[PDB]
């Protein structure tokens, strides 16, 4: 995954 | 002073993009020059207001990326320690507009096909700054190829570029990538039988099975030349360390323990904490259109099982590639 999200 | 979208993106070129990929500030695309596919991602900078929920970077917070891709690019071109294992860096420019329709257009798609979590890029004026950086196409991320790959011994190949890469990279620029997700690997088709590196002088080759792979995304990395150090300070970082569901999330949490919080300093034993995410991925996640029904390939499976069980008692990428039963 991405290591920071939209979120 | 900035250039106009039409400078990176002409006509035809900007009429060929379709998206490849996207995160909380950037888009990704896939687009065509001079008969050769190239990947085109786009960041807006600078501006006061939201984007994807969060606040826009400064041009000073994406330039550690752009010098890394710089530096790691250039390790095809160089003597001693070399290797192609990195992307390569095309071009970087900053750009000044609204968003081109085009793009829109190819955002569209992507939402429709895939679904997106960012919003629909339609909002910027025509004063906004964008960073566009443009690298080779490097193929398809290692996560989208779970069900894709022919057996164990292309992972095998694929492990062992990528310790080369990370290795050379040691040697050369103290590098760490800090973020080697499987999502940061990309693989493309190759005609060549094997792969040349150099490490300290040293030249060797890697079988490729068919593939060669591409490191990609240093929004986390590390590197230094002549003791200047580059890299991304998230000792005060809120939610880097707190996530769950999947082994990459204690990763962080691990290279913060290596590190004791201390980002500027180099630890390449965060290189082979990524390299064993990326083998318990390979041994749990991935699934073969050729499963391991030989004598043959059940040796190669106990090669990458042994890998995963002693790996972390290594120091580096280098002690990985120079000292490992693995790579003999
Ligand atoms: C940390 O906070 C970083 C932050 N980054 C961004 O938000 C910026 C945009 C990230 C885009 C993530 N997705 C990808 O990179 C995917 O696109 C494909 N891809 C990228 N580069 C290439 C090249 N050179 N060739 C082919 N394909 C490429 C690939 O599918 C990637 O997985 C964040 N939160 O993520
Ligand atoms: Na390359």
């Amino acid at each position: 995954a991405r290591k920071k999200q939209t979120a | 002073g900035p250039v106009p979208f039409s400078h990176c993106l002409p006509t035809e070129k900007l009429q060929r993009c379709e998206k490849i990929g996207e995160g909380v500030f950037g888009e990704v695309f896939q687009t065509i020059a001079d008969h050769t596919p190239v990947a085109i991602k786009i960041i807006a900078i600078e501006g006061p207001d939201l984007v994807n929920g969060s606040h826009q970077k400064t041009f000073e917070e994406i330039l550690p990326e752009i010098i890394i891709s710089k530096e790691l690019s250039l390790l095809s071109g160089e003597v001693c320690n070399r290797t192609e294992g990195f992307i390569g860096l095309n071009s970087v420019h900053c750009v000044q507009g609204s968003y081109p329709p085009l793009l829109l257009k190819a955002w569209d798609h992507y939402n429709s096909t895939k679904g997106s979590a960012n919003d629909r890029p339609d909002f910027f004026k025509d004063d906004q700054l964008f960073i566009v950086l443009e690298f080779e196409f490097g193929g398809i991320d290692l996560e989208q190829m779970r069900t894709k790959l022919s057996s164990l011994a292309t992972a095998k190949s694929i492990l062992h570029q990528l310790t080369a890469s990370l290795a050379v990279a040691e040697a050369s620029l103290r590098f760490e990538h800090r973020d080697l997700h499987w999502g940061n690997v990309l693989l493309k088709k190759t005609s060549l039988k094997k792969l040349h590196y150099t490490l300290n002088g040293k030249s060797s080759t890697i079988p490729s099975c068919g593939l060669q792979v591409s490191i990609i995304d240093y929004t986390l990395s590390r590197l230094e030349r002549d003791g200047i150090v580059v890299f991304c300070d998230v000792s005060m970082d809120e939610d880097l360390f707190t996530g769950d569901g999947d082994y990459q999330f204690d990763i962080y949490r691990l290279m913060k323990k290596e590190n004791n919080n201390r980002w500027g300093e180099y630890h390449p034993y965060s290189n082979v904490l990524w390299l064993h995410y990326l083998t318990d991925k390979m041994l749990k996640q991935m699934t073969f259109k050729t499963k391991c029904n030989t004598p043959a390939m059940k040796q190669i499976k106990r090669k990458i099982q042994e890998f995963h069980r002693t790996m972390l008692n290594f120091s580096s990428a280098t002690d990985l590639l120079c000292q490992h039963s693995l790579f003999k």
